[PDB]
């Protein structure tokens, strides 16, 4: 029912630059979204779960932005070991869904 | 979307109404008996706007008015749908049919619509770009030497959207063939314009002999003759000439040798003639208001 | 509640009986129609608005109410047209470890307009010194988390309000409600009323064969003879019983 | 708490395999969910079917994944899944997620196990 | 706060009709049994002037 979709596809920024994603739902989920960063080699692990409550263990610069359909995660720094791939889960309605996960964003930091 | 710079200008042909442009009014039965009403009716013998296709190119916005009546001198089913609205793009939001191989399209919807819209076997859909806000989508069976005539009568009345169809094989021929209501579209929005949809040959792109006319309703009233069966057979303007206004009086089709009165002719004033004095009481406000020292 | 969703009902047949067993110890008081003929009723325009709010704020859902609920997540208009439906689920909506997903607008520069929604996460600002991103002291974040407390009253517990606002046209109508049908006698006088067509007159087979779309039948007399039943595809003849005058 | 997995080789093309998710230090309580997920080796993440730990499993299958996969428990610290017909495009890094909410389907995933790798070859 | 006035009632009063009764209004799903919880409140409400 709900088609979730994660752009841009490819991000690259300096390291004391700064990058944003957004994911966008088809239609509302309110609150309900969450965020995961998996490295290469790796399971992906909670960032931002409610779109705005940061998890444990993580930097405070990870954050949560926006409500409803487009949810942006905005990063105010990188220190060129954070450069994963971002995914973002629709956890609202499970009924009939070809994938809860969104698309897969990589981050690029030239350092 | 892709621009049409094929295009050759030309002004619109013409020809007369005859007798079409008649459908039923209610859903009630009268079996022979012949009923008087008033409605948007399409008056007979008019002249209504000819587009012909083959390089002619003719896809136009007309202005919708009160009503329409489309027709279409129809081979290998040329024309695919319509287009309605008002701005014609995602400001306000549109209407669209269209008759597909397998089935007829109904949405509603802010559309984006391409500057020329156009049908391309056929796998090729070009005739909008985007759909923002929708609100009523529907999908029902498909619609469909010179073979086919096809007859359509759109209204939009009290936020319905009223279709009147008729099938006929065979400029517009004689006859007389009453329309029957097809579907009611509760939608609700206003339509001022419109513009219809084709399918063009991909081999350049080749298009058929094919030709559609538009009619435009009118508040008239007319006096329509049921058969035994139920259905229309026979209606009569009730005024188009002197003669056919009696026959509308006399509740009658043949009119009996003699002399009847139809109606009254009364000159309609056209100017305004107000006349009052010269009025010349004008009030103080200067010293009120021009004074150079006020009043604490 | 601050984020709440926005639902559109329309072309379809509202059946209340069943909102009995989906939510359970609900409460329908509501405002600006009869509750009890709403089954025979007909809406041309509903939205649908459900969140979960606490217990002691499920009374600020009402119109010209002022509250927490009201100013900053979810106000209602004086003219407010609709009814709203509460229900407890603390069976659905508790968790033993806390219920923190379901956050609320809690400070806000200004009263909320009937009918809005804010999803800002901007920082507020309630000092003179800008926050500049930094939620310090007088720099609150604007949403907070609702701790539904199970052990304590309903008012610290989740309670979930779906809101519905209509405008009772009943002339371009896309939402009614059922009015259920009789079987059919025949051959005798009967008061008949199909579709608010109400009449007496005997209801014989009719031999007459209108068109799909014509639903009546009317005669000379401007008065309707012959009908269609809804239920199923029939021709009927009303004619009036038998009558004459007496000497 | 771990969440390794099992069952994972090499399999022929139209087939049956059975990978096993074992938990450590814990039981799969019911008040907690569990779910299943895999990674293709090229692309992202996506969710297959699984079915809840409590004592009525709120079992959930995904549109692509509608009969094709069969999840079940065997006990309370070993949970399977069995595939049929598998095809060329199966293969993928299995990882079995573990839930936050019994919300009656994959809510925020706290915590994942290492995972194991399932390929297809003829 | 001397004066009371009805809130909750089954049915709308017939008219020239009193109604003194002051039995509990069950407004929810369990029974009342006298005790004034919720879904459970007294019919006679006071002014508050
Ligand atoms: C349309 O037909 C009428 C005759 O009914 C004629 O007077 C008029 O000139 C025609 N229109 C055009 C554009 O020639
Ligand atoms: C009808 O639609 C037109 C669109 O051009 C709009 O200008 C007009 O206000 C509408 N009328 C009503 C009553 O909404
Ligand atoms: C309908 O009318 C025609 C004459 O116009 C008649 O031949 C035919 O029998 C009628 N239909 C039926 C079912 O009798
Ligand atoms: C209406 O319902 C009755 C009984 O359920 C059924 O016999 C009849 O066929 C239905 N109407 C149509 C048009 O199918």
């Amino acid at each position: 029912d709900i088609v979730m979709t994660q752009t841009p596809a490819s991000v690259s920024e300096p390291v004391g630059g700064t990058v944003t994603i957004k994911c966008q739902a088809s239609e509302s989920i309110s609150n309900w979204l969450a965020w995961y960063q998996q490295k290469p080699g790796q399971p992906p692990k909670l960032l931002i779960y409610a779109a705005f409550t940061l998890a444990s263990g993580v930097p405070s610069r990870f954050k949560g932005s926006g409500s409803g359909t487009q949810f942006t995660l905005t990063i105010n720094g990188v220190e060129c070991a954070d450069a994963a791939t971002y995914y973002c889960q629709q956890t609202y309605s499970s009924r009939d869904v070809d994938n809860v996960f969104g698309g897969g964003t990589e981050v690029v930091v030239k350092g | 979307c892709v621009n049409l710079t094929t295009r050759t200008q030309l002004p619109p042909a013409y020809t007369n109404s005859f007798t079409r442009g008649v459908y039923y009014p209610d859903k009630v039965f009268r079996s022979s008996v012949l009923h008087s009403t008033q409605d948007l009716f399409l008056p007979f013998f008019s002249n209504v706007t000819w587009f012909h296709v083959i390089k002619r190119f003719d896809n136009p916005v007309l202005p919708f008015n009160d009503g329409v009546y489309f027709a279409s001198i129809e081979k290998s089913n040329i024309i695919r749908g319509w287009i309605f609205g008002t701005t014609l793009d995602s400001k306000t939001q549109s209407l669209l049919i269209v008759n597909n191989a397998t089935n007829v399209v109904i949405k509603v919807c802010e559309f984006q619509f391409c500057n020329d819209p156009f049908l391309d076997m056929e796998s090729e859909f070009r005739v909008y770009s985007s759909a923002n806000n929708c609100t009523f989508e529907y999908v029902s069976q498909p619609f469909l030497n010179f073979k086919n005539l096809r007859e359509f009568v759109f209204k939009n009345i009290d936020g319905y959207f009223k279709i009147y169809s008729k099938h006929t094989p065979i400029d517009l021929p004689q006859g007389f063939s009453a329309l029957e209501p097809l579907v009611d579209l509760p939608i609700g929005i206003n339509i001022t314009r419109f513009q219809t949809l084709l399918a063009l040959h991909r081999s350049g792109w080749t298009a058929g002999a094919a030709a559609y006319y538009v009619g435009y309703l009118q508040p008239r009233t007319f006096l329509l003759k049921y058969n035994e069966n139920g259905t229309i057979t026979d209606a009569v303007d009730c005024a188009l000439d002197p003669l056919s206004e009696t026959k509308c009086t006399l509740k009658s089709f043949t009119v009996e040798k003699g002399i009847y009165q139809t109606s009254n002719f009364r000159v309609q004033p056209t100017e305004s003639i107000v006349r009052f004095p010269n009025i010349t009481n004008l009030c103080p406000f200067d010293e009120v208001f021009n004074a150079t020292r006020f009043a604490s | 509640v601050y984020a709440w969703n926005r639902k559109r009902i329309s072309n379809c047949v509202a059946d209340y009986s069943v909102l009995y067993n989906l939510a359970p110890f609900f409460t329908f008081k509501c405002y600006g129609v009869s509750p009890t003929k709403l089954n025979d009723l007909c809406f041309t325009n509903v939205y649908a608005d459900s969140f979960v709010i606490r217990g002691d704020e499920v009374r600020q859902i009402a119109p010209g109410q002022t509250g927490n609920i009201a100013d900053y997540n979810y106000k209602l208009p004086d003219d407010f047209t609709g009814c709203v439906i509460a229900w407890n689920s603390n069976k659905l909506d508790s968790k033993v470890s806390g219920n923190y997903n379901y956050l609320y607008r809690l400070f806000r520069k200004s009263n909320l307009k009937p009918f809005e929604r804010d999803i800002s996460t901007e920082i507020y600002q309630a000092g003179n010194k800008p926050c500049n991103g930094v939620a310090g002291f007088n720099c609150y974040f604007p949403l907070r988390s609702y701790s539904f407390r199970p052990t304590y009253g309903v008012g610290h517990q989740p309670y979930r309000v779906v809101v519905l606002s209509f405008e009772l046209l009943h002339a371009p109508a896309t939402v009614c409600g059922p009015k259920k049908s009789t079987n059919l006698v025949k051959n005798k006088c009967v008061n008949f009323n199909f579709n608010g067509l109400k009449g007496t007159g005997v209801l014989t087979e009719s031999n007459k064969k209108f068109l799909p779309f014509q639903q009546f039948g009317r005669d000379i007399a401007d008065t309707t003879d012959a009908v269609r039943d809804p239920q199923t595809l029939e021709i009927l003849d009303i004619t009036p019983c038998s009558f004459g005058g007496v000497s | 708490q771990s969440l390794e997995e099992s069952g994972g080789d090499l399999v022929k093309p139209g087939a049956s395999l059975t990978l096993t998710c074992t938990a450590s230090g814990f039981s799969f309580s019911s008040g907690y969910d569990m779910c299943w997920v895999r990674q293709a080796p090229g692309k992202g993440l996506e969710w297959i079917a699984c079915i809840g730990t409590g004592s009525s499993g709120n079992i959930y299958y995904a549109s692509w994944a509608k009969g094709r996969f069969t999840i079940s428990k065997t006990s309370s610290t070993t949970v399977t899944l069995q595939m049929t017909s598998l095809t060329a495009a199966d293969t993928a890094t299995y990882f079995c997620a573990r839930d936050d909410a019994d919300y009656a389907g994959p809510d925020y995933f706290n915590l994942w196990g290492p995972g194991t790798l399932v390929t297809v070859s003829s």
